[PDB]
């Protein structure tokens, strides 16, 4: 049910939790808003949590493990985000992992939250938001080439978009697909 | 353990 993810990204000290998870809300609130209202980007937004990952203020990385925790905590939750944000947040993910802003046990879950979005119906929400994902990590397809097999093996994996087929099924194979 | 904004857009 309540998915935990605080072994990969720790909760804050209780001393500036509030804080932290209030820094955190209005960075996502900056990425779903519409203007007049203040904005970041997603490419904005991935720019920072790269500077904060492995930065030396405390700070700083509590702010990016809150945003990550969050991020991932909120998979089962997807499928209710208004087709706008859920877009937006599809290009974070995707971006994420692009980004290889995770690695190891994140980077898996990851790629399975992908695959497990990718395997919804055609056309829905959530196959959407795995396209949208997949397409931001692309490049990276190649370094997993059995998860590449599981993404050709999907029911409606003939129905991709052609440069996705290309980029999984050269992916399989370790390789670039023959343009990128 | 929810951020406000995560609330907010969703429709539950």
């Amino acid at each position: 049910q309540q998915t935990d993810l605080s072994q990969v990204w720790p909760e804050a000290n209780q001393h500036f939790s509030k804080e932290i998870d209030d820094e955190a809300n209005s960075y996502f609130q900056r990425i779903y808003n519409h203007p007049p209202h203040p904005t970041m980007s997603v490419d904005e937004v991935l720019e920072m949590l790269q500077r904060f990952k492995d930065s030396t203020i405390k700070r700083e990385r509590e702010v990016f493990n809150c945003m990550l925790r969050n991020l991932f905590e909120e998979y089962r939750f997807f499928p209710q985000y208004p087709d706008k944000e859920l877009h937006i947040t599809a290009c974070l993910f995707g971006g994420i992992i692009e980004k290889g802003l995770v690695t190891y046990m994140a980077l898996g879950l990851a790629l399975r939250y992908v695959l497990e979005a990718l395997r919804k119906p055609f056309g829905s929400k959530m196959y959407y938001f795995g396209i949208a994902a997949l397409d931001r990590f692309k490049n990276r397809l190649k370094d997993y080439p059995q998860y590449c097999q599981h993404l050709a093996s999907i029911s409606h994996f003939m129905q991709f978009p052609h440069h996705l087929q290309e980029y999984i099924e050269y992916g399989q194979q370790s390789r670039d697909p023959p343009v990128k | 353990r929810r951020l406000p904004i995560f609330n907010r857009i969703s429709v539950s």
